[PDB]
């Protein structure tokens, strides 16, 4: 039962935020975590020849590194045309602990900050950039709310 | 025939909550004395048993009993004690109440990031999960060993 | 019941243990007690269970006397009786049973004598009416024991009608 | 056997050291055999250089002595050895193994939390781990 | 896939001791922050540690030393070796060939007094204060300040005893 | 006729009672029969004492014999001396006269508040012993 | 069966008769080295240990005796102190006795009188309406069976927690209480009840039970 | 079985009452004293009668005047027969044909202001007292009086004892 020490450790850091910053939170976690993630993605669904470019959408890349440590699907997946796009989610880890009621809504943004800060690719649309901020409105319902790096 | 009630008290003797479904005398004490006075019991009644005991008391007290209700206690290791009240006779309940501690409260409490430690459990999903997990077995009567 | 009469003897002893100052004379005065339970059993038993006819004779009337007022009192005879030579004056008369412990007995500390004295109060008036006027004591020797000591002018009557 | 590694990051090279098997890499091309993985990005990159699989570059560029063979992750770091043996008898199967150890070597450290991501490799551990590929296969 | 799906913990906990740091410049400081974070997580984890080993309670340190251990091997994977006990047998050490919790996190950062593992310190010190078990914590040997095997060290200070009814 | 005379004696030689039934005239002379008797039953007592240490028999029909007045006794089982004393003679009438007086006796008797040798002046008991007279000795 | 003890309590919640069934504590002894595991603790009269129960040593094990010379509340015989001995170690390689505290009879009648109360406060604010107190308390290893008399007196023994047919054994004891309060009712419970008579009897009663007969009233 | 003969517990409560009247000159005394010495037979009496059944404590009078003419119906083997009602139904009347101690006793016309057998209201008191119910009884007809059987009262003023077993103490 792995998840109990995030689970705690997660919430004492909602617990402390000191008044310099908002998010005193780098994003060196999600670099490095999204490096580990690929070092078990030593396979992905992109052909052996370099020229053909194909683009993996990160929403889909985003669900399964959720499904590496976030363990449960990305549910409602709207995108518009540009980098710009959403998840709308109905269950949210952290928010699965606290009351579903809405009222205890601040807590998001260090949960969005863990799906920002994962590197980019130079072919858009290609799987592992991130730029993302979160209006969570109900509890257990996280949104996180995407914008690439570029438009 | 649901249960009556269900008490939380820590290692300090703090009363963390109370949940009632059909506890009917009502009460002249206000409830917060009512689990001091409570909590104080059963502490005299461990000291109790850990002089008069013949040999070892392992894990010491187990509950009391009366002709017509009964009551059932919980000792965590941690000091965290658990109590509630039961009708006289059916299956024992010492390990519902385990298995309680060890699924309900451990996950719909501790795992609460907006519970702080030491305090009232004010949660409405600990609070409906509670209410389900009780509904689980609505059994009344204890006979325990 | 059994019980109520071991609670109305409990209230009997309770009575002298108020009134009463000093142990001897509660034995004293259950004697008195049992000499007016003894008063009128012997009349009422001449009758109807001792053949209707009356008997003299000492030893005779001892045993037999013993026996009836035993079975109309707890239907109990006594277990035994030994009449001593060393002191032909010295009879004892000797029931392992104690009236007393309908309910059981008192203080071990206190009280050397109980309701014995007061059992050989109703012996003392049953002899000393049938004829026999004696001296009781009761000692907690093999159980609940008792001594008589006869009248001597009686002593001497019998020893002369020894024979016929 | 000459592995002249060179890890790029999404242009300029964080660790590029110039070890083998034996000892140093005494040939005096290293930043202009930078400058060969630059004109790869001027020419050979194509449309290709940069892909989103786990890449096999059985010798997206050769030459005399001097063969690179190239790899490339999703977060567009460049892994590249370079084959400098005309030829040995090695065969690509234990240079797929090798840029598994080299993935594997680099992202460990990137396991740090110190070093931040894009700066020249401090670790003397991480070093090691590169010296002892060097010692190995080559 | 999936050998550690708890690899993550060790990188956030690298962010965290790199995040403090940077805010406070000495290693004490941030290792009072350790220290009490440990302490809060540890007053956390001990109550389930309780709800799945089920332990009755310690009241001896043979058994404390079994009870800790076996967490580690639950909550950390990690398999430390009870040894070097005291004569009054107070004192027990963790024999951990690999602090679980890093993987070349730094070896020199070239900070000496950043002590790693007071995080496993904290966790220790509020889980026992939890079962009512007042024990210092400390680290006689730390791989990454230059040994070779990162040992705690725990020594039986105080029975503390539930009072005022 | 016959002459009627009940005599009660406790073991103290304590005169309880005496019983009359005989047709009143010269009453002077009646407390003469009484006196007269009662030292009768004073000697014959001294006599009967002997014959109840020789015979244990129901009652000792024949005491004495004055050969004007006569003596039959019934003692108890509590030594309590009874006599009848007579001009004339009716053995019958005496013998279980002497029962019923017995018997009436017991009934009057075991109330807790007679002692032992005490006079009883239960007029119950003079109407028991009316009946009994009228019934065993008088016509 | 074995029963452990056997009390009776009166309207005050005095205890009113302690009459103990032979149930003895445990005891160990052991070769002691240089400074004890045993974590000896010095509270009030106590000589004990608070941790490391080892060997049979529970923690409420009270010093007994040390090295055979008898130790009283916190000294020893001879007048040396637990302290002082200890703490010497050329003394070392010694035997100390331990055993639990048998709690002399004035706390026992302490023990009884704090109880009481639980008795009579045993929820009076219960959930249950018009409710009736406590009758049976199980307890790790005994358990607690009461007998109100239905109006004043309480009659409470300690038997062998795994046990059932006891409240019969209850009202029979309660049938011995009538044959005794037969013997003076100014003997009341303002005085306790110390009569051997009784109490023969009533160890009689423990006789039968010993033995197999807890079916077959007799008592 | 009672293992008794019933003349010999009426030769005991005669030696009490003579003894009495002559300790003692006045009946009211006496009569007192014995009413006394009967409340602390109850105190006993009703805890043997609960030895022999646990009966219920009370929901009504007549569950307690019938629960006492068991009793009566026990110790002296004569069975009672409850009568006179209040509109009430609070307070009863009680019946004894014969009392075992009453009867082989007349008494002397001098102590007619005593009233004999009134050990058993005292019994009862005690006993209801014991038991934590206040009640209050006295032999409205006694046998000895002229009255043709034995008759009491029993005025159950109110109570003392509550349905928890806590109760009042």
């Amino acid at each position: 039962s792995e998840e109990i020490l995030f689970d705690c450790l997660h919430a004492e850091i909602v617990n402390y935020c000191l008044d310099s910053n908002k998010e005193h939170d780098l994003a060196t976690l999600e670099y490095i975590g999204f490096t580990t993630g690929y070092r078990l993605i030593e396979r992905l669904t992109r052909e052996v020849s370099r020229f053909k470019d194909e683009l993996e959408t990160m929403k889909f890349i985003c669900t399964d590194f959720w499904m590496l440590i976030y363990k449960k699907q990305v549910d409602n997946l709207r995108t518009n045309n540009h980098g710009m796009y959403v998840v709308q989610d109905k269950a949210f880890r952290f928010l699965t602990r606290i009351s579903p009621g809405t009222k205890q809504l601040e807590h998001a943004p260090k949960f969005v900050a863990f799906t920002c800060g994962l590197v980019r690719g130079a072919l858009s649309n290609l799987g592992i950039n991130s730029t993302v901020t979160a209006e969570v409105q109900s509890i257990p319902a996280c949104k996180f709310h995407i914008e690439v790096n570029r438009n | 025939m649901t249960i009556f009630n269900l008490y939380i008290f820590d290692k300090f003797g703090t009363l963390l909550h109370y949940a009632e479904w059909n506890r009917t005398k009502k009460s002249g004490i206000t409830r917060e004395e009512e689990a001091k006075l409570t909590y104080g019991m059963l502490f005299s009644i461990k000291s109790f048993v850990s002089k008069i005991s013949p040999h070892d008391p392992k894990e010491g007290f187990l509950y009391y009993k009366t002709n017509r209700y009964a009551l059932h206690y919980l000792e965590t290791p941690s000091g965290l004690k658990f109590v509630l009240n039961t009708d006289t006779t059916a299956i024992n309940v010492k390990e519902l109440l385990q298995q309680l501690y060890a699924k309900v409260w451990v996950e719909f409490v501790v795992r609460d990031p907006l519970w702080t430690p030491g305090t009232v459990v004010t949660s409405e999903l600990f609070q409906s999960k509670l209410d389900e997990f009780v509904r689980q077995s609505p059994i009344f009567g204890i006979r325990n060993i | 019941s059994q019980s109520i009469v071991a609670l109305l003897f409990s209230e009997i002893v309770q009575y002298s243990q108020s009134r009463v100052f000093t142990v001897p004379e509660l034995q004293t005065r259950l004697h008195d007690l049992g000499q007016d339970v003894g008063t009128r059993i012997i009349d009422l038993y001449f009758v109807r269970e001792r053949s209707s006819k009356r008997e003299t004779k000492l030893t005779q009337m001892l045993l037999f006397v013993k026996t009836t007022v035993w079975k109309n009192l707890f239907g109990k005879e006594a277990e035994k009786l030994e009449h001593a030579n060393d002191d032909e004056r010295t009879y004892y008369i000797i029931e392992k049973e104690p009236l007393v412990n309908t309910f059981i007995s008192v203080p071990k500390d206190k009280g050397s004598l109980n309701c014995a004295n007061f059992t050989a109060g109703i012996v003392e008036a049953v002899l000393t009416n049938c004829g026999f006027p004696c001296k009781v004591t009761a000692h907690w020797h093999k159980g609940t024991t008792y001594m008589v000591k006869f009248e001597d002018f009686v002593i001497a009557r019998d020893k002369q009608m020894e024979e016929k | 056997m000459a592995f002249c590694i060179a890890v790029i990051g999404k242009d300029n090279a964080p660790l590029y050291l110039t070890t083998s098997d034996m000892e140093q890499e005494l040939e005096l091309q290293y930043h202009v055999n930078a400058a060969l993985d630059v004109v790869e990005e001027k020419c050979l990159i194509g449309k290709g250089a940069p892909e989103s699989k786990e890449l096999y570059l059985g010798l997206l560029y050769s030459t005399e002595n001097h063969k690179i063979y190239g790899f490339v992750t999703n977060t567009r770091v460049k892994f590249i050895v370079v084959i400098d043996s005309s030829n040995v008898a090695l065969r690509e199967n234990e240079v797929r193994a090798i840029f598994r150890n080299l993935h594997l070597l680099y992202t460990d450290a990137i396991c740090n939390p110190f070093y931040i991501p894009g700066e020249s490799l401090t670790s003397k551990k991480f070093d090691r781990a590169v010296q002892k590929l060097m010692s190995g296969t080559a | 896939a999936k050998k550690v799906n708890s690899e993550f913990l060790t990188l956030t906990y690298g962010a965290l001791v790199t995040q403090m740091l940077r805010d406070f410049e000495n290693a004490e400081d941030v290792n009072k922050q350790l220290e009490r974070i440990g302490y809060n997580m540890g007053m956390r984890l001990i109550e389930d540690f309780l709800a799945r080993t089920s332990a009755p309670r310690c009241l001896e340190m043979r058994e404390t030393a079994d009870r800790i251990q076996q967490a580690f091997r639950i909550y950390l994977n990690i398999q430390p070796t009870i040894s070097n006990w005291s004569p009054a047998s107070d004192e027990f050490s963790l024999v951990f060939d690999s602090n679980p919790l890093t993987e070349f996190v730094e070896l020199p950062p070239d900070l000496t007094n950043l002590r790693y593992s007071a995080i496993l310190s904290g966790c220790i010190r509020g889980a026992l204060e939890m079962v009512q078990l007042e024990v210092q914590c400390w680290f006689v040997q730390d791989q990454l300040k230059g040994d070779n095997v990162t040992e705690l060290r725990v020594k039986f200070v105080r029975r503390l005893e539930e009072v005022i009814p | 006729m016959s002459t009627y005379y009940f005599v009660i004696v406790g073991q103290n030689d304590n005169p309880i009672y005496e019983k009359e039934f005989s047709t009143v005239n010269k009453e002077l002379r009646k407390e003469d029969h009484r006196h007269l008797t009662q030292f009768i039953a004073h000697a014959a007592l001294d006599l009967v004492d002997e014959h109840k240490w020789k015979t244990a028999n129901m009652q000792l029909k024949s005491i004495d014999r004055f050969n004007q007045w006569f003596v039959s006794a019934f003692i108890t089982a509590s030594q309590i001396r009874f006599i009848i004393v007579h001009d004339n003679k009716n053995d019958e009438g005496i013998k279980n006269f002497f029962n019923e007086m017995y018997d009436t006796y017991i009934k009057n008797s075991m109330n807790a508040f007679y002692r032992i040798n005490t006079p009883i002046k239960s007029p119950m008991f003079e109407k028991k012993s009316e009946i009994f007279g009228r019934k065993y000795l008088l016509s | 069966m074995i029963i452990y003890g056997v009390y009776i309590v009166s309207k005050s919640g005095g205890l009113i008769f302690n009459l103990d069934n032979n149930v003895p504590r445990i005891e160990h002894e052991k070769t002691f080295t240089y400074p004890l595991d045993l974590v000896l603790d010095y509270d009030s009269k106590k000589v004990s240990v608070s941790f490391n129960r080892k060997d049979g040593i529970n923690v409420g094990h009270v010093l007994v005796a040390v090295n055979g010379m008898p130790v009283n509340g916190v000294t020893l015989d001879d007048g040396r102190d637990v302290r002082t001995t200890l703490d010497a170690p050329e003394n070392y390689p010694i035997n100390l006795k331990f055993s639990r505290p048998k709690m002399t009879t004035n706390e026992k009648i302490f023990l009884a009188s704090m109880f009481y109360p639980l008795f009579a406060i045993a929820s009076q604010l219960s959930p249950e309406p018009k409710s009736s107190g406590i009758e049976i308390l199980e307890a790790d290893t005994f358990t607690l069976h009461c007998f109100q008399t239905l109006t004043g007196i309480k009659f409470i023994i300690i038997s062998e927690t795994g046990l059932n047919g006891i409240d019969l054994l209850l009202r029979k004891v309660y049938e011995l209480y009538s044959d005794y309060v037969l013997k003076n009712p100014f003997y009341s419970l303002e005085m306790p009840i110390r009569c051997e008579l009784f109490d023969n009897k009533l160890q009689e009663l423990l006789a039968q039970v010993e033995k197999t007969g807890i079916s077959n009233i007799d008592k």
